[PDB]
């Protein structure tokens, strides 16, 4: 099989900016490949074909090069209406597949914004049922990217915890988090100290916030 | 003492693209099977229905030589009971075939800094190719319900391509020169034996 | 009027089977190169399937032996036989027109998708209440449910500013959840009620939650 890696995973540009993704096959397929966009919630669209043929109908400043291994995607003057997510694909017939590549999202680019963390205890609600559901909110922060880490009684928890992202805010160009700790009553009551740290671009040293079980 | 004349295939000097390939009828003649066994590139010597150390004690009636060029990743197809594009659209060898496919690469022949868009392919087709069937038409495929008329655009597109072979391709992109060698004895004398 | 629509998707059992259909017109199905293309959410796009013209198929690894493509020409619809289906095959489902070196120039809308063990259930709506200690943070726990989707109003609309109602997660038992925040002054928490309107149509549950600062 062919593997297509594609990077950025992520990128941030404002209106104007000349805007470059990369594609790269595991093996040569010389010209083979195809460029599209897609916004959520639609189907994707071609952009270009045969590496670096413009499909009809789309604007100039979209253009595709490379051959062999390496492709670029790009955007010379980036347009409103071309923030989404872009894919290359080997549309060649062997190696069957026609893999796509993990695709680039070009978000808003705006000044850095630090999240405002809130941590929430169980609702006794809940508790009642035997499932304790702890929640942190990340409000309103920038860039996407933020790491959250919780803590039971000082002791880093990985595996029990799921996190969701809002889409980027059509007003101020934020994004939102939640993750949410599950436990179980019993092993709910067997600690006190919860916590979420947030490590962020906008905040000088990791913020956490916590509450202690029945105060 | 005719002798086959298999050097003017194999040893030819342009081969002719894979939708329009060409075919030397070969009968009347002394054939020497011990020219092609084991030669230098030789990177496909599949025989199929027919054994290779027994073609010189065997007489056909005709011994038809295929050549055409395809690329790396293609050559599996030429072969009886495979599909794709070259199989369905370009050369299609029958189920019971009973001869030999050889090929090799050849890049430092076939490829141009630049792109040999010389040899070509077929890429839309309404049918499969029936066994040994060469198709030239060039005529405009119509992929939609509108007729076409001979305007190239959508839904109506030219049914050739370009390999444009560059030697910097990997080397299942790269050219390779296919000879298919089809042994025939059918209602017929035999004439081309073995020596 | 050249355009691909999708029909067929839906929930269903692991295992089960599910026939998905592609309705084409301007584009004649059995003169193309015809793809089924599918997205996880959250994923990229993952080709399923191919027949041509002259009709040649192919298949994916992960589907062979048990998807099916197929297309009646009288018809000029195109067909995905889907069985022994998985969890893994949960996707919006695409057909379209591949032109091969040309790219894939014709898609349709997508067709819906979702193969799961769960049994409907309606949601348990929990507070997310502001904390004790200029702007707090509120919301409503919609959590364990099937299958999707939930809406979520503050105050019956009356509240839009500062809402963020994220995304489901699918947990490990099957069941999906979720959470709506909404960010308010903290000199409104007693002067003003919050209720979260949690509407899930295939439970037929509508529920109306009250979110109050909680009392030590």
């Amino acid at each position: 099989e062919i593997v297509m890696t594609q990077s950025p995973s992520s990128l941030s540009a404002s209106v104007g900016d000349r805007v470059t993704i990369t594609c790269r096959a595991s093996q040569g397929i010389s010209s083979y490949l195809a460029w599209y966009q897609q916004k959520p919630g639609k189907a994707p669209k071609l952009l270009i074909y045969a590496a670096s043929t413009l499909q009809s109908g789309v604007p100039s400043r979209f253009s595709g090069s490379g051959s062999g291994t390496d492709f670029t995607l790009t955007i010379s003057s980036l347009q409103p209406e071309d923030f989404a997510t872009y894919y290359c694909q080997q549309l060649d017939s062997y190696p069957p597949g026609y893999t796509f590549g993990q695709g680039t999202k070009v978000d808003i680019k705006r000044t850095v914004a630090a999240p405002s963390v809130f941590i929430f205890p169980p609702s006794d609600e809940q508790l009642k049922s035997g499932t304790a559901s702890v929640v942190c909110l990340l409000n309103n922060f920038y860039p996407r990217e933020a790491k959250v880490q919780w803590k039971v009684d000082n002791a880093l928890q990985s595996g029990n915890s799921q996190e969701s992202v809002t889409e980027q805010d059509s007003k101020d160009s934020t994004y939102s988090l939640s993750s949410t700790l599950t436990l179980s009553k019993a092993d709910y009551e067997k600690h006190k100290v919860y916590a979420c740290e947030v490590t962020h671009q906008g905040l000088s040293s990791p913020v956490t916030k916590s509450f202690n079980r029945g105060e | 003492t005719n002798l086959c004349p298999f050097d003017e295939v194999f040893n030819a000097t342009r081969f002719a693209s894979v939708y329009a390939w060409n075919r030397k009828r070969i009968s009347n003649c002394v054939a020497d099977y011990s020219v092609l066994y084991n030669f230098a590139p030789f990177f496909a010597f599949k025989c199929y229905g027919v054994s290779p150390t027994k073609l010189n004690d065997l007489c056909f009636t005709n011994v038809y030589a295929d050549s055409f060029v395809i690329r790396g990743n293609e050559v599996s197809q030429i072969a009886p009971g495979q599909t794709g594009n070259i199989a369905d659209y370009n050369y299609k060898l029958p189920d019971d075939f009973t001869g030999c496919v050889i090929a090799w690469n050849s890049n430092k022949l076939d490829s141009k800094v630049g792109g040999n868009y010389n040899y070509l392919y077929r890429l839309f087709r309404k049918s499969n190719l029936k066994p040994f069937e060469r198709d030239i038409s060039t005529e405009i495929y119509q992929a939609g319900n509108k007729p076409c008329n001979g305007v190239a655009g959508f839904n109506c597109y030219f049914p050739l391509r370009s390999y444009g072979f560059r030697p910097t391709y990997g080397v299942g992109h790269q050219p390779y020169r296919v000879v298919v060698l089809s042994f025939e004895l059918l209602h017929a004398p035999a004439t081309v034996c073995g020596k | 009027q050249v355009q691909l629509v999708e029909s067929g998707g839906g929930l269903i059992q692991p295992g089960g089977s599910l026939r998905l259909s592609c309705a084409a017109s301007g584009v004649t199905v059995s003169s193309n190169y015809m793809s089924w293309v599918r997205q996880a959410p959250g994923k990229g796009l993952e080709w399923v399937s191919i027949i041509y013209s002259g009709g040649t198929t192919y298949y994916a690894d992960s589907v062979k032996g048990r998807f099916t493509i197929s297309r009646d020409s009288s018809m000029n619809t195109l067909y995905l036989q889907m069985n022994s289906l998985r969890a893994e095959d949960t996707a919006v489902y695409y057909c379209a027109r591949d032109l091969m070196v040309y790219g894939i120039d014709v898609w349709g809308q997508g067709t819906t998708v979702t193969v799961s063990s769960a049994s409907t259930k309606g949601p348990s709506v929990f507070p997310l209440a502001p904390s004790s200690k200029g702007t707090a943070a509120l919301g409503c726990l919609v959590k364990d449910y099937f299958p999707e989707p939930v809406t979520v109003s503050w105050n019956s609309g009356a509240l839009t500013s500062g809402v963020h109602t994220f995304p489901a997660v699918l947990q490990s038992s099957g069941l999906y959840s979720l959470s709506s925040v909404v960010t308010v002054p903290s000199s409104s928490l007693g002067t003003q009620t919050y209720i979260c309107n949690v509407n899930h149509k295939p439970s037929n549950t509508k529920v109306d939650k009250k979110v109050e600062p909680k009392s030590c």
